[PDB]
């Protein structure tokens, strides 16, 4: 067994790749929220950075999605994590879902 | 104490058994009777995966001892990656029509 | 006998039936405790939104919830062997009564003594007399000495039966070619009736049992006037 | 076309498809004798006659819904359809004799509905004990019909189970170990040996019947020296590992379906799930006398059938305790299928824990032939089974048909359902504590409430059953064609669509090993 | 022997398959009106076997006392099925009931 | 859009169990059904013998 | 001599459920001691207690069965 | 005897589309009609005697 | 505005069954006595009450004067 | 065209006839027994016959004929025969459980003992030993045809083969005038009814073996088998061999130990 | 070859869903009948 | 054991003749010469009507009903003693 | 799942004509035996 | 799309919480100002209005989390068209009470169940706990 911190230095490490592909985006997001936790900020910003790589804004709104939705009835997390993305969201002109209007049912 | 009359495999053996068996001797496996032997399923290295079509089914085992078999069409054309562990499998010409 | 709306064991007759009744309760609540447990854990897997969707660990849990089960499969053998084993011990008793199934009535054989024996039949619907029993009384009960340690043996002259009495906790096959032994001793006087227990054909409902326990000097006299 | 299709046929799909439809029709023919059991008892009198024609219609309902209900839809229907789709196989490994055990079942129907049109019926109980079945009690041919039935059927299953082990042995791919393969494989297999050691023990007992009742062989008649109890014993060999027989391929649908609607990629504890059923199997060999407790036997045997009897709850709790570690942490998906695994969990677990009560020869000398037992198997098989049938045939009811079930509908009927079986068993406890004896087509006075109760109970489930032929009916009317299904990655027998072609897996799947 | 005694007997082991009365239908068994001093197997319109019909003994108290004891015993070939009364005081009685109750 | 449920639920609901009451009362009631409930506090025992 | 006879005592070599052979076995002690004795001109009442036990024991119909049997020459246990 | 399984195995591989059970010739055709007609004829005359068996007439 | 404080984030699922399965065990041990007490050891002291000075020949003459045995008028 | 080894069968009336025929055997059984008509009974028969032989007559010509028969189907059908046989085991196994019952514990209608009273047993050391040195000398003789077999020799597996057969049939006479001169019958209580019906399955299961070698016997007449291929000819000796350990049982149980 | 997709590979047309439900009540209905004609047969006896 | 035997350096279907030839029919014909001296017809036993044997509770299905399937007259009582 | 749209879909009223038939088909014959059982009672 | 009948065999879409990216886009065929704005998506994102980021998400996926998450009001639907079920079920209980049951037995009237209930108090039913304990003897009444 590893630490937090190893775990999430190996997924900062797999999605800062520099030519990570659409493929490997994909499975690395749909692994990794099959564990019981809600990815770290620096992991999801790394997933962000990713997107903009491979030129795909919808997947970046969709991870935002995904963090809210991992945390379940603690709805604390959510606020933190994009307060703590702010800056990254500002930098690559990335809206958030409740700014796009689709947090609503 | 003895004298012949027995037919062999080799003089009587028909159809299908006869092709198994041609192919055999030929170190050959047009019917599937073996398993394959994975290579290190690199996009460089993938695995080889025979089809008289143009897609067929892999299973992946993705650990030695997973009893959780991940199945997927392979389709004719580039590589593609077990969803579950992304070893790369390549579909390629069955050679099979013998 | 049974009452209307009853929920559980009729009151005990015999210290045998008490042994049960507190023997079921032991085991009734070891079921409460495994079926609510079950039924919690599963409202608790269903009420969350929280997921954890990868491959999970099964070398560690495993072991509790093989080694519980069996410490109360203990539990439970204990007491339930311990009462087995009692039911099974000498206990010199101090009459013999035979009862042979038929299709569909009981015969009764007291034959320590005298040739002693008759037979005995549902009392039919339309013969009942007012406030008797639809279905439970015969014409000639099985009259017993009361706080004695009656052996019963029981056969049958045709198909299977099977003789029972809830409230002393009897229940004996009867079989032909065969004298299966049970042991019944009645703590108190009364009237205490069962039902044959074994499918034998048409009137299988129809063919019950009723023992009356009076003190030994009354089943005296009543013996000696039914030779 | 048709006939060379549909009696001729040599594939696993099309026969699967012919048990389903021949289970679904015996499923009526339970049902209806089920409604005439309570409608006798649903209040106190006579409604039909006597024991006879009570016990006639007691002795059917039992052996319909076991032989010719449950058993041929999860092994024949469930299993033929499935099994080889799983494994990546092109069919089963006879598929010439699989379409024999199918076609045998049409033939043991109807001599049991002969053995119940001639002379007076066979009022035996499914047991058919003698001295009652013997040629003096049950003069004429209805018993020797009944036993006729029971060796056709017996002939159909013995050569299915041959089938399914050779099939799930011999046809993996050849990187596929055993350990590979999903647990409705095991599941199956299991039972298959069940099958293949039991039937001929119940084939070489019912044949002893047959020859006391025609061939003046005496077995089991003390004139001769034979003993009405050596039939019991035979009997019950073959008929404890039957209980297990009924409920093991439940239990590996439900791991499918639990897993499925966890949105999981497979059951928590795999290799613990395939030690319970193996030990499930094994134990369920070494326990049947506890159906004799009441027959006169020495008491260390009594105490030995006791305990080991009891032991079948560890790799059951095991199951049970592991199908709840699936759910956990699941995104849940409220399908109707996941509905009834879900109530399967619940309402198998109340029955399993009753028989628990019954493996007590102490107590079970009072609760022996009372509806105690009744409610006890009703639990585990009118829900338990009868549950994991439902939810299976929900859950691929689209695979085998091209078409979507309308899952409202499919929610209606399972509240319903599991209103009616619960009011009808619930209350027999206590008619079974205080009591009311097995058997029985009318009951002293102080039965009635919960008689009355369990056969209003037994008309909601009547309710059900109906609204059952219309959802099937809407779903055929309307020809909703499947689009996607989820998971096909662990779940191979989607993977070639809804419904697969005729063929499927003429060229295998590929597996390396690596 | 005592008439209500054998009127109890013949309710419990032969009212199922025999009537007593003038008129009664026949059942399982012959109607037994008119049976003592008369030959066996006679009832108008009773398929009797042929063991029955040639018996060739008359019933009476006497022989009556001997057939209920034993039935097939006595008519080997009967198609009566049952078993016997082995008391010969409940044979003495339930002679004495059908004596009064099979003649008025 | 509004769904079937969104549009007929609250009605299903209503009208349903206002039947399923009514009816199940009715019968359990008004058409002679037995129910044989116990004696304890409601019976005046009375001489038999 | 040895009566106040209640009813036939406990017998350990027949301890269980099943009492058939309780039965038969006294059955058979009592009707050889029968014959031995009337054979060996000696007593006969010296048999009364095993005809005491058969008759507690023994279902009548049983007794009777047997009796018939002996006096046809058709009872199959060795006498 | 001369082994002429080569004759068979021509005989039976012929590609005229003809199932397994009627692939040696006319001489199948005739036995399997005997089979079935007998196996049909067979279980109507079963149906008469369940019919037959299921009242009294005595 | 002043930053929201970093909150747990890791193994939610897990922190919930730990907390709960506790009560599971306690509401179902919790039924605990409760038919203990309320049903079994109730029975217990009714059996114990009910013979402790129970007079078997009073409650036969009770039977016998109320006409009910076949044996005893 | 498919890239597995395994046989797609040919649609096939023999199921339908094969389960006709059981219905019409066990319908005719029932009339034969209660309506006194042998009719039926002998229609089923006829049906039963007419599908086993082309049903195997069919197997015959996928296998030999056509070439279906690959190592894997060809392993299929050994682990068919074996399962088979091991419910075939079982089945006697409930016809020896009932042996033992009754024989352990005599009840008194039998006189308390065993043999019962009025029973006299054959002399296990008189025709039943020779019809144990009959099956095991066939077990020696079908071995050597096996082998025979193996190596090629097409006259020493037809001899071997043929010895064999005759030793089967040697039993059945044997057994058939130990039926007729037995001086109990199957109604002589449980003793008669244990002993015919376990020996008459074993008989009934020494003729069907006996008919599945001459099967073997005419095939190889017809060159058939190779030296390497010649399934239906193990299965029929594992059969073989089957049929001789349940007669030792048989012999062990009822012949000697319970005479 | 035999015809195969969603409602060909049944032994029952699903073409019409009258004509299905024709076919579905006689199917279901006379299994759901059989046994109460039979006890009636069995009571029309004696 | 082993009996008193050899081999396993050579080819088995003359091993298994040998043993066909060499031990197995010498055994036969030596137990049929042993049956066809220790035979002879055993004097028939001597009628007892016993009532748990020639146990009739239904008539058997041919003949007159009375008769086993192979009914031998010299050894076979029915339940009423030897026939003709 | 994921379907299609249903190629002839089954409106409410079409519903309520199958559903009444399902249960009619069930309820009649039945009703039609259990209404008439003192009739054949008539031994 | 002439995408219909090998298409099970295809990669497809899923909106499932479990899986957020599926294999494959929703939408297969693209306008030209949806190929235009592709296009534009490669440069700052910053450029892009609401709508077209709206937009490049309703071209990727077809629901919301918050969508696909809803909770619906079927369950109305469900449980009262169960209860409507069960209340026709009594219409048939009713119909079997008027014409299939007769009589119930002479036991159960008033007048044989008050002598009954005497005669099972004077044998002392079940007097520990069941029946008879539950009435007072000496007060010659049911207990309070
Ligand atoms: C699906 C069919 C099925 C199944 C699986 C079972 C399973 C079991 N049954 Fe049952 N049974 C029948 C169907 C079945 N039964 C039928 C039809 C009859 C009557 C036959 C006739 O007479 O007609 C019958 C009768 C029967 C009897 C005879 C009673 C009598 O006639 O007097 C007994 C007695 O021991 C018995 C016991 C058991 C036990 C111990 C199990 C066990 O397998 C149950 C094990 C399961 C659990 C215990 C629950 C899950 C476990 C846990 C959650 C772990 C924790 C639990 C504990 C620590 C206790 N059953
Ligand atoms: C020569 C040795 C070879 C044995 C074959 C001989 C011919 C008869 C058929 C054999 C079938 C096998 C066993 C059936 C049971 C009874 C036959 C036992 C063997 C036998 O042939 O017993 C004879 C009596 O046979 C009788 O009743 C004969 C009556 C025949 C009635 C057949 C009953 C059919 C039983 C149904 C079988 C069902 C099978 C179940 C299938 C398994 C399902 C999975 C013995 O003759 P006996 O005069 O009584 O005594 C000799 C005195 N001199
Ligand atoms: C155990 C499960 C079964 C539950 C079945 C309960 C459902 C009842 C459904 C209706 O059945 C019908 O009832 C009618 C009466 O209501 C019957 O007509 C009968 O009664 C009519 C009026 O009294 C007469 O007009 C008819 O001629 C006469 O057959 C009719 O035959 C019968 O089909
Ligand atoms: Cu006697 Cu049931
Ligand atoms: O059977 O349990
Ligand atoms: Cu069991
Ligand atoms: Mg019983
Ligand atoms: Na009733
Ligand atoms: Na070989
Ligand atoms: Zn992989």
């Amino acid at each position: 067994h590893e630490t937090d911190e190893e775990f999430d230095a190996r997924w900062v490490t797999y999605f800062n790749k520099p030519d990570i592909d659409a493929w490997e985006l994909r499975k690395g997001m749909n692994t990794l929220v099959g564990y019981d936790l809600v990815p770290e900020p620096k992991i999801i910003d790394a997933a962000l950075r990713a997107c903009r790589r491979l030129n795909d804004f919808a997947s970046a709104v969709r991870i935002l999605e995904v963090v809210k939705d991992k945390a379940g009835p603690h709805k604390e997390i959510y606020p933190y994590v994009i307060q703590e993305l702010r800056p990254t969201l500002n930098e690559l002109g990335i809206s958030t879902p409740e700014e796009l209007g689709l947090d609503k049912v | 104490a003895s004298g012949g009359g027995v037919p062999t495999d080799e003089e009587q053996a028909t159809g299908l058994e006869r092709e198994v068996m041609l192919a055999a001797r030929k170190g050959q496996d047009p019917y599937n009777i073996l398993a394959p032997k994975a290579t290190s399923g690199t996009k460089e290295d993938p695995n080889l995966v025979p089809s008289i079509t143009n897609k067929r089914i892999v299973g992946c085992i993705c650990e030695e001892d997973n009893s959780t078999v991940i199945w997927f069409w392979l389709h004719k054309g580039e590589a593609q990656r077990c969803p579950s562990c992304g070893t790369h499998y390549k579909l390629v010409p069955h050679q099979l029509a013998h | 006998m049974a009452y209307p709306m009853q929920l559980g064991f009729q009151d005990a007759t015999s210290p045998i039936m008490e042994e049960l009744l507190h023997f079921h309760d032991h085991t009734l609540m070891i079921v409460f405790l495994i079926s609510s447990l079950v039924l919690y854990i599963i409202s608790l897997m269903l009420t969350t939104k929280l997921t954890h969707t990868s491959t999970m660990d099964a070398q560690e849990v495993e072991t509790i919830w093989t080694i519980l089960p069996a410490i109360i499969l203990i539990l439970i053998a204990l007491p339930s062997l311990r009462i087995l084993y009692m039911m099974d011990e000498i206990n010199n008793p101090s009459l013999t009564v035979k009862t042979m199934g038929h299709q569909w009535y009981w015969s009764y054989e007291y034959t320590d003594y005298e040739d002693l024996s008759f037979d005995s039949y549902m009392i039919p619907t339309s013969e009942l007399k007012p406030g008797e029993l639809r279905l439970l009384e015969v014409d000639n009960r099985v009259v017993l000495p009361m706080e004695m340690t009656i052996r019963m043996l029981v056969s049958s002259e045709d198909v299977l039966h099977s003789w029972a009495v809830p409230s002393l906790g009897l229940k004996t096959d009867a079989i032909p070619g065969r004298l299966n032994q049970t042991t019944l001793m009645s703590s108190r006087p009364g009237l205490y009736y069962g039902q044959c227990s074994e499918i034998c054909g048409s009137n299988h409902s129809f063919m019950p049992i009723v023992l009356e326990l009076v003190p030994l000097k009354y089943f005296e006299k009543w013996s000696a006037s039914m030779l | 076309m048709f006939i060379n299709r549909w009696l001729f046929s040599t594939n696993h799909k099309d026969i699967g498809t012919l048990y389903l439809l021949f289970g679904a029709w015996a499923g009526m023919v339970g049902t209806a004798l089920s409604l005439l059991i309570r409608a006798e008892l649903g209040q106190p009198g006579t409604l039909l006659g006597d024991d006879q024609i009570y016990n006639v219609v007691v002795t059917a309902h039992a052996f319909v819904m076991i032989f010719f209900m449950v058993m041929p839809i999860m092994i024949g229907g469930f299993g033929n359809w499935l099994v080889p789709l799983m494994i990546g196989a092109p069919d089963m490994a006879f598929p010439r004799m699989n379409n024999m055990s199918f076609w045998l079942l049409p033939p043991s129907f109807l001599l049991l509905l002969a053995s119940s049109m001639v002379e007076a019926g066979a009022g035996t109980g499914w047991t058919v004990y003698p001295p009652l079945a013997g040629n003096l009690a049950h003069a004429g041919a209805s018993v020797d019909l009944t036993i006729f039935s029971l060796h056709l059927a017996g002939v159909s299953s013995i050569l299915g189970a041959i089938n399914f082990i050779t099939t799930i042995i011999n046809m993996k791919p050849p990187a596929m170990s055993q350990y590979q393969t999903p647990l409705f494989v095991w599941s199956v297999m299991i039972t298959a040996v069940l099958l293949l050691l039991s039937l001929p023990v119940l084939a070489a007992g019912i044949t002893m019947l047959l020859t006391d009742r025609n061939l003046n062989t005496t077995f089991f008649d003390p004139a001769g020296g034979g003993d009405p109890i050596l039939y019991q014993h035979l009997f019950w060999f073959f008929g404890h590992p039957e209980v297990y027989i009924l409920i093991l391929p439940g239990f590996g649908m439900i791991s499918h379906i639990v897993t499925y609607y966890s949105g999981k990629k497979e059951p928590f504890g795999y290799m613990g799930m395939v030690w319970a059923m193996m030990s499930i199997g094994f134990l369920g060999f070494i326990v049947w006398a506890h159906h004799m407790f009441t027959v006169g036997m020495d008491v260390d045997t009594r105490a030995y059938f006791t305990s080991a009897t009891m032991i079948i709850a560890i790799p059951t709790g095991v199951k049970v305790f592991s199908w709840l570690a699936t759910l956990h942490g699941g995104n849940i998906k409220w399908s109707p299928a996941m509905m009834w695994a879900l109530g399967f969990i619940f309402l198998f677990t109340v029955g399993g824990l009753t028989g628990i009560v019954l493996a007590n020869s102490s107590l079970d000398i009072v609760l022996h032939d009372t509806y105690y037992v009744v409610a006890h198997f009703h639990y585990v098989l009118s829900m338990g089974a009868v549950f994991a049938i439902m939810g299976g045939f929900v859950h691929w009811f689209p695979l085998f048909s091209g078409y979507t079930l309308n899952d409202t509908w499919a929610k209606i009927h399972f509240a319903i359902m599991f209103v009616g079986v619960n009011m009808t068993f619930f209350p027999q406890h206590f008619l079974g504590l205080s009591g009311m004896p097995r058997r029985y087509s009318d009951y002293p006075d102080a039965y009635t409430m919960w008689n009355t109760i369990s056969s209003m109970g037994s008309f909601i489930s009547l309710t059900a059953v109906m609204l059952m032929v219309f959802i099937i009916w809407e779903a055929f009317a309307s020809k909703r064609e499947v689009l996607t299904v989820d998971l096909t990655t662990t779940n191979l027998e989607w993977l070639n669509g809804c419904p697969p072609p005729y063929h499927t897996f003429e060229e295998p799947t590929y597996v390396n090993l690596k | 022997g005592d008439v209500e005694k054998g009127k109890k007997i013949f309710v419990q082991k032969c009212a199922q398959c025999h009537t007593v009365e003038k008129g009664g239908k026949h059942k399982t068994g012959p109607n037994l009106h008119g049976l003592f001093g008369r030959k066996t197997g006679q009832a108008p319109g009773f398929t009797y076997t042929d063991a029955n019909k040639n018996k060739g003994i008359t019933w009476k108290e006497e022989t009556l006392m001997e057939y209920l004891e034993n039935p097939k015993k006595y008519i080997p070939g009967t198609k009566m099925i049952f078993a016997g009364i082995k008391k010969k005081t409940e044979r003495e009685d339930l002679i004495a009931y059908l004596k009064k109750a099979t003649n008025e | 859009a509004p769904d079937f449920h969104d549009k007929y639920g609250n009605a299903v609901l209503a009208s349903g169990a206002t039947f399923c009451v009514a009816v199940w009362v009715y019968m359990a009631t008004q058409i002679g059904i037995e129910w044989n409930p116990s004696p304890v506090g409601r019976v005046t025992p009375k001489e038999w013998r | 001599k040895i009566k106040n006879y209640q009813t036939a005592p406990f017998d350990s070599r027949f301890p269980n459920q099943n009492q058939t052979r309780n039965c038969w076995q006294n059955y058979l002690d009592f009707h050889r001691c029968e014959k031995a004795m009337t054979a060996k001109g000696g007593d006969v009442s010296v048999c009364e207690w095993y005809r005491r036990v058969y008759k507690s024991l023994c279902p009548i119909s049983w007794v009777s069965t047997w009796d018939d049997r002996r006096a046809e020459g058709t009872f199959p246990g060795k006498i | 005897f001369e082994n002429r399984v080569a004759e068979k195995q021509k005989l039976f591989q012929e590609d005229n589309g003809l199932p397994v059970h009627l692939k040696g010739g006319a001489t199948d055709n005739i036995l399997y009609r005997v089979t079935m007609t007998l196996c049909l004829g067979g279980t109507l005359y079963s149906l008469y005697c369940l019919g037959w068996a299921s009242f009294p007439h005595k | 505005s002043t930053a929201l404080a970093k909150p747990q984030m890791r193994g939610l699922l897990a922190r919930r069954l730990r907390f709960h399965i506790v009560g599971a065990f306690m509401v179902s041990l919790g039924f605990a006595t409760f038919y203990k007490f309320a049903v079994a050891e109730k029975r217990k002291k009714a059996y114990a009450d009910f013979y402790r000075n129970y007079d078997s020949m009073k409650d036969f003459e009770e039977m016998r004067k109320a006409g009910i045995f076949q044996s005893a008028k | 065209h498919q890239t597995h080894a395994y046989h797609m069968v040919n649609p096939s009336p023999w199921p339908l006839t094969g389960a006709l025929s059981a219905l019409l055997m066990t319908s005719g059984l029932t009339m034969w027994f209660h309506f006194n008509s042998m009719t039926l009974l002998m229609i089923g028969l006829t049906t039963n016959m007419l599908t086993m032989y082309q049903w195997w007559r069919d197997v015959i010509r996928e296998s030999t004929f056509q070439g279906h028969h690959t190592p894997a189907v060809q392993k299929g059908l050994r682990y068919g025969m074996i399962l088979f046989i091991i419910s075939e085991v079982l089945f006697f196994t409930g016809f020896f459980w009932a042996f033992y019952h009754s024989s352990l514990a005599p009840t008194p209608e039998l006189g308390g003992c065993w043999p019962p009273t009025g029973i006299h047993p054959l002399n296990p050391l008189e025709v039943p030993l020779l019809n144990t040195s009959v099956l095991l000398a066939s077990g020696v003789s079908i071995t050597w045809a096996h082998h025979s077999l193996m190596e090629g020799d097409r006259k020493h597996m037809l001899q071997a083969l043929f010895i064999t057969i005759t030793l089967g049939v040697y039993f059945t006479l044997l057994q058939a005038s130990e039926y007729y001169e037995a001086p109990f019958t199957i109604s002589d209580g449980v003793y008669g009814s244990t002993f015919f019906v376990a020996t008459g399955f074993h008989g009934l299961h020494v003729i069907i073996g006996s008919t599945f070698l001459i099967v073997c016997f005419f095939r190889q007449l017809k060159f058939h088998f190779t030296s390497n291929h010649h399934f239906g000819f193990e299965a029929a000796a594992w059969y073989w061999h089957f049929v001789d350990v349940v007669w030792l049982f048989l012999y062990v149980s009822i012949y000697w130990w319970g005479s | 070859h035999y015809e195969e997709g969603p409602g060909k590979n049944i032994p029952f047309s699903v073409e019409n869903k009258w004509r299905l439900l024709a076919m579905m009540t006689l199917f279901f209905g006379s299994g759901f009948a059989a046994p109460f004609f039979i006890v009636r047969h069995q009571l029309l006896k004696k | 054991a082993s009996a008193a035997k050899g081999d396993h350096g050579g080819t088995g279907a003359r091993t298994w003749r040998f043993l066909t030839f060499g031990l197995a029919l010498p055994s036969v014909a030596l137990c049929t010469l042993n049956s066809w001296l220790h035979s002879g017809h055993r004097e028939r036993p001597a009628f007892i009507p016993y009532h748990h044997l020639r146990i009739r509770t239904k008539p058997f299905s041919w003949g007159d009903g009375n008769h086993t399937f192979f009914h031998n007259p010299r050894v076979n009582p029915l339940p009423t003693g030897y026939e003709k | 799942i994921t379907a299609k749209p249903a190629k002839t879909p089954t409106s409410p009223k079409e519903q309520a004509i199958g559903l009444s038939v399902t249960f009619l088909s069930f309820l009649l014959p039945a009703g039609w035996v259990l209404y008439h059982l003192d009739n054949y009672k008539k031994s | 799309s002439v995408v219909k009948s090998e298409d099970y065999a295809l990669p497809s879409y899923v909106d499932r919480r479990d899986y957020p990216l599926p294999d494959v886009a929703h939408v297969k065929n693209l306008s030209a100002s949806q190929k235009a704005l592709k296009e534009k998506e490669k440069a700052s994102w910053s450029s892009l209005s609401i709508d077209e980021k709206v937009e490049l998400y309703r071209l990727k996926f077809k629901e919301s989390f918050a969508e696909m998450n809803r909770s619906t009001n079927e369950w109305k639907t469900v449980v009262g068209a169960a209860m409507f079920f069960i209340g026709f079920t009594a219409l048939l209980l009713i119909w079997e009470k008027h014409y299939v049951y007769g009589p119930i037995p002479h036991t159960f009237e008033e007048e044989w169940v008050a002598k009954q209930t005497k005669r099972m108090l004077d044998m002392k039913v079940a007097p520990i706990q069941g029946f008879s304990a539950k009435w007072d003897y000496d007060k010659n009444e049911w207990k309070k």
